[PDB]
């Protein structure tokens, strides 16, 4: 990101935590109690279920 | 696809067979150390556009 004016430099590091989270932390769900996923599917107009 | 090539030819019930696509070869890799890049005066986004 910088470099101290007086040597060394500053890192992403320095300025922020980082890490694999979510892209999106809106829904979620879990399944009889424990934490859990899932896609639902819409079937495709004329397609058979 | 080495095991599978390299196995399957062991196997009296194949012939011929070929990896289909390119194997890998020698690439001349980059690398850019941006601590001597800022270091001097030199920005980094015009060093890739360059």
């Amino acid at each position: 990101l910088k470099v101290n004016p007086d040597g060394s430099q500053v890192r992403l590091k320095d300025v922020a935590d980082v890490g694999l989270g979510g892209q999106d932390y809106s829904i979620n769900a879990q399944f009889n109690g424990s934490p859990a996923s899932g896609i639902a599917i819409k079937l495709a107009t004329g397609a058979n279920a | 696809r080495n095991k599978f090539l390299m196995l399957a030819a062991q196997n009296p019930a194949l012939q011929r067979v070929r990896p289909n696509g390119m194997s890998d070869e020698p690439q001349y890799k980059l690398e850019i150390d941006d601590e001597k890049a800022s270091a001097l005066g030199v920005s980094l986004a015009d060093i890739n556009s360059t």
